[PDB]
């Protein structure tokens, strides 16, 4: 088995990699109290691709 | 520290600058008594066991803007029990002791960028309720919050800035 | 009005300022709110200006600088009279038995002077107890104090226990018991023993158990004073049980640094003897009323040199001292006969029938002791034939001052007996002569009187 | 295996969800020093004492001295980090640990978080680590059997559910053998078990877990570290946190065993706070509250009655007693019971067992001395047939040491001295038992009734060994109804006494040594 | 056998749960960064005032 | 640091006029009671082993004195005297 | 930045600006006349002091001396370029040989491994020396402990066992050496020059000559070399010289550290700073230590703080008796107070398990004896208890070895006995097959065949 997770964590790669995406709600739905357009809307998908 | 060994003599200075309602004055003899304590040479001498009469009199002779009759004594108390290097502290106390009798505290306020006048009031008018005391607001804007603002008075705190909230969600991991 | 304010916290100890012209006096007691919870200081020293210095009567926990202070201008004040009887109580005089509320008409502060010199009274009536080696070697009197002492394990509170069965019933009269420093368990057992046996209606407890914050085991021995000496005022006859003196002296040590005092002798207070005084000095029988008192004593690593059972001997009337080197071989009661001893043993009370038996008793324990020596490594044939009798009827003697208590079945699984004074000095002149010379030794062992030793020997 | 890995960002996105935009207000502080753990605080005017203050990262500290114009506190954790001017808050809150019945298998530091490795936490909230014990109106009296398993301690020295018995001794005399053993005997009695290393090394604690895992043992035992790298607050701390947790059991209606392994190692903690805090020295170099320390600690363990426990549970549960049992453990440097923080807590507990480096060393082991161990408990807390047979066992044991001193040149033994130099050679010898080798009670009765009446006389001592094992390989295969009779009841009478008599004429004569 | 990787299983997750919300909220500091408005942040003081 | 009879209104005097050496040597004030001991300011000329009278016709010796204060035992019940007698 | 601003003994007190004052267990450097002497960091007092220990002399320190701050702890090279050479505590090379070619530098202030991540192991791992292996056997990957007093043999012992473990061991190996002597230390580094093992073992040495600081925190660069060389996988031995002076250099430093003594004058931090030092010394799931450490008992009390503290860190522990060097039987062990986490039936098995508790059985009752042969002589025993004391006397004497080390003082040439050969030796003595030779038979002989010849010419 340690063969598999070892295996699945490169899969689980993927999700983590994908689901960083969704961080507006983290900063902007807190903080800026209405809801917000979407200023980063490149930064979004430079974030994701150079941090994961 | 000479913080508690201040409290004292600082006390005292204050209710007597009551009973003859001078305390504008003392605050200045005691702040000028204080400078002579920084003095590079005094600092020596101060620090050397010189006999206390012998100090005290050398000190009274370094001030001549000294109310006499009742500033003489002060300084002739605490010379001796040794304790002149508590004046800078001594000061602070009376500041403090004065403000709480006027019922009046500073204020401290920091955010990312300067406040308008109609915040400065909302604020001011809400701490004078929070504390049943007048407030003076100051303003410390800063370089790392990027956002909200931080109030501070004597040590109690309210943060609302950006910068607080990222940390303090960050802790829920 | 609250007048003062907490300046410091450290452990136990709470120091306060109040207005130069409102000072608390010395042993006041002062309130604070603890949050919910209502807490007690009391003052033990005035100190600088206006600040006093404190032992809580409860946890610290939760105290902060600033706190408001409430200055009552008494000392603790404890209920006293019949309301008492049949309710736990503890160091503040508050019910901790769930029965509710106490119901008092009269309130006397715990700090009192002892009585004066023209008020004593010298009124030895001599009190039988049932146990061998006590009504023999250390005689009880009416209105005496007596104290138990031993290390850690030798029977102090089954003998305690046994005496409570013995004569606190038979009393017909008042009784306080004061749990100083006790086991929670065992206070526990003893309120339910007082119910079922039915003779709770007559005592008042109070308890201050180890559990309880320093300054609550300090100050549960002066409440239970308080309530024997309302009743001994009233002109009735009480007695007085402790749980253990040692833990007041103990709980005075671990204030004492706090408080600002240097170290004495091994590491006590330098307070140790007057704080004793003062306690014991209120137990005594005057002439409006008698206190009779029995006090466990531990002894630290049963060394009776130690300063706080070494002073307490000085307070007492009869001494009873407990030995592990005796209960080491299971022989209880484990009273040392050579140790013991009491101010009634002597032939203007006790009689001369009576203080030459226990005279002769213990002329023979003491030869036997340095016979035992020569035996351990010659061996026993070296004696003289006269110096052998002497070890053999000694150490009957030494097994048949033995008995088993009826409050210590459970421990032994066998009845507990009872023995007149008369039965007891009758049974150790029959061994000090020659009618039981014939009988083993184990023939003695937890016997009960010697009239009973012969079917054991027929048992053996 | 991992689908999970596209749940987990829900469970992580939903945060957002919970996490609050109010601003707060808290009281500040600065750091003033920091040496060894200690710290002093300017400011904190609403700082209470116990109280806990958190400092920069997610680290706490706690307030113990409140002085005028400073605050001392003690880090939990490490220090080495804190400077100078960093800003210190202090919470409202007291000092809380994880408590629970999912807490059974794990082993977590004195501040609960799982150091195991097998992942996060289960439990059922949080409890005070620092709480009053039950009154004395809320007690009932210790009268239930907790079963150690060997034969010297469960006769002559019997442990009650609800009792504190001190296990104190030497340096390797088998204080922690003992310990573990009545831990792996729970397995099947249904007492939870607690076992708190205070200031052990951490490959100590991994060899202990591992056999309490080679048994069945672990799954019904709670594991609570502080290691000896650890600061002096978490072992401090780490008794006080193991009875929180036992504490949940006992107020439920449950029973739970907890074995707080070398006390004075808490002691020495508490003395390294205390003097890092500047209070004065008593004896010993020890502060003065240190009876304090362990006696509020120990008067925790006790057994409630059930009314108590119905009003804990608001009616949830009736009818039933809880209890707390504690075996605490004392080392002493010489034998020396004189020394302070063993003289405290031999007047705190309930009795105690002496381990002695003489006994183990001539080969008795366990090495319970017969005459200075005893149980304030005594026989109520035996079952029937063992309070029938053990009484006459340890007084009788006791005066056999005496006798054979007293005799040991004496060429000529009078025959109820010869008799008594004998039988108590055999019974010395039958007390001897194996480490990690329990006996049930029956198996232990068995024994007992065959040196109680007589049967071990004639066989030669060596043989007495053999003689026991051989009798318990007899009765479990030709006798095991009556096992599971007394097992079950713990009963006696005179059909017990006239079976047990039938297996041991039967036995002695049918089979060999 | 079976305990043991059920239990290294379980710490894979909280393991992965730790690398993503560290790398998150450094992200959603870069949303504050790049989606900061000085009308959201008189929002925030106006907000906070009539509330303290 | 520890304060030495350092207190405010003794300080307070010394400043309104600080030759208080002009009230008599024969009288002065209790400012601590504990555990049967007393420190007393003033009392210029007290000498070593001298009584003191105290209020209720009591006494104490006068044992230590000290550059600032005299330390004085009490011969009697000392429980209910109080600072500023 | 910083200025001195006190100077007592090995401590001096530094004044930073507020903003920019030095974390704990930072390295100050100053200079000192014409060398430069380094400052670690101990406390942060108030008002910008900061309280350091010297790494060398103090004298001619001045008060007003400029300091300058390290950003960093003190940090030493690691790995095989340490590897034949020999090193200061601050990780300078102290052969005349050139440079250290490290390739990283490591703290020496470092947590413990966690609970995670300990191994157990029970491969016994065989000595030459008939008692120790005996009576306290001990593991690959385990720690022993040599306690003993004031020349009783800690270090002949101690050199007993690098010489047949750490050369059939194919590994790495570390020696610190701690407070102790530098004649040795000299001694020590040409033998293993001269047998060209040099090059397997890295030195740290420490000296007693040494200022406290030295001292200190030698141990410190003793162990994270060893580290370096476990992290990577290997399979390590540790040396060290002298553990107790670890200890009393912090007494030393304690009271002018300003921390009130406690018990018989030690810091109040003596658990602590053994347990912190103690607890980095463990076999790892990636690699493991094996440890021997001396432990000095100062005056004889094995009931001192500083003993008794230790005597709960290790696996192994053998006692080292005065009374029984006196006698001139050497090992001077102790078995009645020598153990072993190991001599367990299970790991050991069953015949040496019974063989060591037999031997401790007859000298345990011997011991019980002699007060009464002290006073009245032999001849009032039982012929039972001369038969204990005939063989427990024989027991003693075989228990005595002589070492390859020890022949520049016994001349005799040392002997490497068997486990197999030792079981059965001590179980035949105590069946009795030889209670017809005399004691001295049985003294300084390598196998029990040697004493049947040596009692041919008695
Ligand atoms: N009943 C027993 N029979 C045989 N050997 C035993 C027995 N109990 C313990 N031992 C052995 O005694 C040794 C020490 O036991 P243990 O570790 O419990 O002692 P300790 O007093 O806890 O030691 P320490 O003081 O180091 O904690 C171990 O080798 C253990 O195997
Ligand atoms: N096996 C042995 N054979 C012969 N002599 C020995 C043996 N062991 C020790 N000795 C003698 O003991 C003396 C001191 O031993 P050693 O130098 O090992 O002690 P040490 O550990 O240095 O003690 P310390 O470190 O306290 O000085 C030496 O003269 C040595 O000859
Ligand atoms: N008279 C006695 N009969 C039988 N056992 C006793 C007797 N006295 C003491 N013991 C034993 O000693 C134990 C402790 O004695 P106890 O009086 O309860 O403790 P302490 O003496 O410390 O108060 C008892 O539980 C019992 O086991
Ligand atoms: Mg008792
Ligand atoms: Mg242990
Ligand atoms: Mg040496």
């Amino acid at each position: 088995a340690q063969a598999e997770i070892e295996a699945e964590r490169k899969r689980a790669r993927e999700e983590l990699r994908k689901q960083v995406a969704i961080l507006a709600v983290a900063g902007a739905e807190k903080i800026i109290e209405r809801s917000v357009d979407e200023a980063a809307n490149s930064d979004i998908v430079d974030k994701l691709v150079a941090e994961l | 520290e000479f913080i508690t060994v201040a409290r004292p003599y600082a006390k005292a200075a204050f209710d007597f600058a009551v009973e003859h309602q001078s305390v504008e004055r003392w605050q200045d003899m005691l702040a000028f008594a204080a400078e002579v304590t920084k003095n590079e040479q005094m600092a020596e001498l101060l620090s050397g066991a010189l006999a206390p009469e012998t100090l005290a009199e050398s000190f009274i002779a370094v001030a001549g803007e000294q109310l006499d009759e009742n500033g003489q004594n002060l300084i002739r108390v605490m010379a001796e029990n040794g304790r002149l290097n508590a004046l800078p502290d001594v000061l602070e106390q009376f500041i403090h002791l004065r403000a709480v009798s006027e019922a009046t505290a500073e204020v401290d306020v920091i955010s990312a960028a300067a406040l308008s006048e109609q915040q400065l009031a909302k604020i001011s008018a809400a701490m004078e309720k929070r504390l049943s005391r007048k407030v003076k607001l100051n303003a410390k804007i800063d370089k790392s919050v990027m956002a909200g603002v931080i109030i501070r008075a004597g040590d109690m705190v309210i943060d609302g800035s950006v910068r607080g909230r990222l940390e303090r969600l960050a802790d829920v991991l | 009005m609250a007048t003062g304010k907490i300046v410091q916290v450290i452990g136990a100890v709470v120091d306060v300022e109040f207005p130069q012209d409102a000072v608390p006096r010395v042993y006041d007691a002062l309130e604070v709110q603890n949050g919910n919870e209502r807490l007690v200081l009391e003052v033990q020293q005035q100190l600088g200006g206006g600040i006093v210095r404190t032992i809580a009567m409860g946890s610290s926990d939760g105290l902060r600088r600033g706190l408001d202070v409430k200055d009552l201008e008494h000392p603790i004040e404890v209920p006293v009279g019949k309301a008492t009887l049949g309710r736990i109580m503890n160091v503040l005089g508050e019910p901790v038995d769930m029965k509710g509320e106490i119901g008092e008409e009269e309130r006397w502060a715990i700090h009192r002077a002892a009585p004066s010199y023209e008020e004593l009274s010298n009124s030895q009536e001599l009190l039988e107890t049932g146990i061998k080696v006590i009504d023999l070697m250390a005689p009880f009197a009416k209105g005496g104090k007596v104290g138990l002492f031993g290390g850690a394990g030798v029977g102090k509170t089954v003998n305690m226990m046994e005496l409570i069965r013995n004569i606190a019933i038979e009393h017909s009269g008042y009784s306080v018991f004061a749990g100083v420093g006790e086991r929670t368990r065992e206070g526990n057992d003893f309120y339910h023993e007082m119910t079922d046996s039915n003779v709770i209606d007559k005592v008042s407890l109070v308890y201050g158990q180890m559990n309880e914050p320093p300054g609550n085991r300090l100050r549960v021995a002066l409440t239970g004073l308080t309530m024997a000496e309302k009743f001994r005022d009233e002109g009735r006859d009480v007695l007085l049980f402790v749980d253990n003196i040692y833990r007041y002296t103990l709980a005075g040590t671990e204030v004492s640094a706090l408080l600002g005092r240097m170290p004495s002798a091994v590491g006590y207070q330098p307070t140790l003897a007057e704080e004793m005084g003062v306690l014991q000095e209120r137990i005594t029988s005057t002439k409006t009323g008698s206190i009779t008192s029995v006090q466990a004593v531990y002894v630290p690593a049963d060394d009776l040199t130690d300063p706080s059972p070494a002073t307490t001997f000085a307070h007492l009337d009869a001494t009873v001292v407990l030995s592990r080197q005796i209960a080491s071989l299971g022989i209880y009661p484990a009273v040392d006969p050579l140790d013991s001893t009491s101010r009634q043993l002597d032939p203007l009370v006790v009689g001369q029938e009576h203080y030459d038996t226990a005279r002769g008793v213990q002329s023979i324990l003491q030869r036997y002791q340095e016979l035992k020596d020569i035996i351990a490594i010659l061996g026993m044939d070296e004696l003289s034939e006269e110096d052998k009798l002497v070890v053999a009827r000694a150490r009957k003697i030494q097994r048949f001052l033995s008995q088993p208590f009826f409050v210590a079945e459970v421990f032994t699984g066998s009845p507990g007996k009872y023995v007149s004074l008369k039965d007891t000095i009758r049974g150790f002149k029959g061994i000090m002569e020659g009618e039981y010379d014939h009988l083993p030794e184990q023939a003695f062992y937890m016997v009960g009187s010697i009239e009973e030793a012969v079917e054991k020997a027929k048992k053996l | 295996m991992q689908l999970n890995s596209t749940e987990i960002s829900e469970l992580i996105k939903q945060r957002i969800a919970q996490f609050n935009v109010v601003s707060e207000a808290h009281n500040e502080g600065t750091i003033v020093s920091v040496s060894d753990g200690v710290i002093r605080i300017h400011g904190l005017a609403d700082a209470m004492q116990g109280e806990m203050i958190s400092l920069p990262g997610n680290r706490y500290a706690i307030a113990l001295n409140l002085e005028r114009d400073s605050v001392g506190a003690v880090v939990m954790g490490p220090y080495a980090d804190l400077a100078e001017g960093m800003k210190v808050k202090a919470t409202g809150r007291i000092l809380e640990v994880p408590v629970g019945r999912g807490l059974l298998g794990r082993v977590v530091n004195t501040l609960g978080a799982p150091i195991d490795g097998k992942g996060p936490l289960d439990h059922d909230g949080f409890s005070a680590v620092e709480a009053i014990a039950p009154g004395v109106i809320e007690r009932q009296s210790v009268d239930q059997p907790v079963q150690t398993g060997y034969k010297a301690v469960d006769s002559m020295i019997p442990i009650g559910r609800g009792q504190r018995e001190l296990i104190i001794g030497d340096r390797q005399t088998g204080k922690t053998a003992l310990a573990i053993d009545a831990i792996i005997n729970q397995r099947d009695s249904g007492i939870k078990a607690i076992y708190v290393a205070i200031g052990q090394k951490a490959s100590t604690i991994s060899n202990v877990v591992r056999k309490l895992e080679e048994h069945g043992a672990l799954a019904n035992t709670i594991v609570v570290v502080a290691t000896a790298s650890e600061s002096a607050a978490l072992q401090y701390l780490a008794p006080y946190a193991g009875a929180a947790m036992g504490e949940y059991f006992r107020d439920r209606g449950e029973d739970a065993l907890i074995i707080y392994d070398d006390l004075s190692k808490q002691a020495v903690a508490y003395r390294q706070i205390s003097l890092l805090l500047r209070r004065p020295p008593g004896r010993e170099a020890f502060p003065g509250d240190v009876f304090y320390l362990h006696s509020r600690l120990l008067e925790r363990a006790a057994r409630v009655n059930a009314e108590y426990v119905e009003a804990f549970t608001k009616g949830e549960v009736k009818g039933k007693t809880g209890s707390l049992t504690a075996l605490p453990i004392i080392e002493t440097q010489a034998g020396d019971v004189s020394a302070f923080v063993p003289t405290n807590v031999i007047s705190i507990t309930d009795g105690q067992i002496f381990l002695e480096t003489n006994l183990f060393n001539a080969g008795i082991r366990p090495a319970v001395n017969p005459g200075i161990s005893v149980s304030r408990v005594g026989g109520a807390a035996q079952t029937k047939i063992m309070k029938k047979l053990s009484g006459g066992i340890r007084t009788a044991l006791a005066q056999y040491r005496e006798l054979a001193a007293f005799s040991q040149f004496a060429s000529d033994l009078d025959d109820a001295t010869r008799k008594q130099l004998d039988h108590g050679q055999k019974v010395t010898e039958l007390l001897k038992q194996k480490q990690y080798a329990p006996m049930s009670v029956a198996q232990q009765s068995l024994v007992l009734f065959a040196a109680e009446r007589g049967y071990l006389a004639d066989v030669e001592l060596s043989k007495i060994g053999s003689f026991e094992a051989a009798l318990l390989a007899y009765v479990d295969r030709d006798h095991a109804p009556l096992m599971q009779e007394i097992n079950q009841t713990g009963g006696y009478n005179d059909e017990i006494e006239g079976k047990l008599k039938g297996i041991l004429d039967s036995f002695k004569a049918t089979q060999s040594w």
